[PDB]
């Protein structure tokens, strides 16, 4: 998927690398194996015509 | 297949006494949601603080 990782907090057991926020996008928190990292959706720019 | 150890060499086996009274207690532990009793964390998927 589209992923951007930032610094963040320690939220999650860790047993499952994967997680999921009840939606079928994943948080995907602890993305490195040791280290913990977040993705976030891809950034969309709006666009409009007159 | 796998052999841990020697099948026991001993003549027969020990002799067993069974008391269903003695054994047998009055005790109760109802399972509670709220203390989270016997519950199995999804394998799937870590979850967040939702």
């Amino acid at each position: 998927g589209r992923g951007v990782f930032q610094n963040c907090t320690a939220v999650g057991v860790r047993q499952q690398r994967f997680v999921y926020d009840a939606y079928q996008n994943l948080v995907g928190y602890y993305s490195d194996d040791g280290n913990y990292y977040c993705l976030r959706a891809c950034v969309s720019v709006p666009v409009s015509v007159i | 297949y796998v052999d841990v150890g020697p099948d026991s060499v001993k003549s027969a086996c020990i002799e067993v006494d069974i008391q269903q009274t003695f054994f047998d207690k009055t005790w109760p532990r109802p399972i509670d949601v709220s203390k989270a009793d016997g519950i199995i964390y999804p394998q799937g998927r870590t979850y967040s603080n939702i």
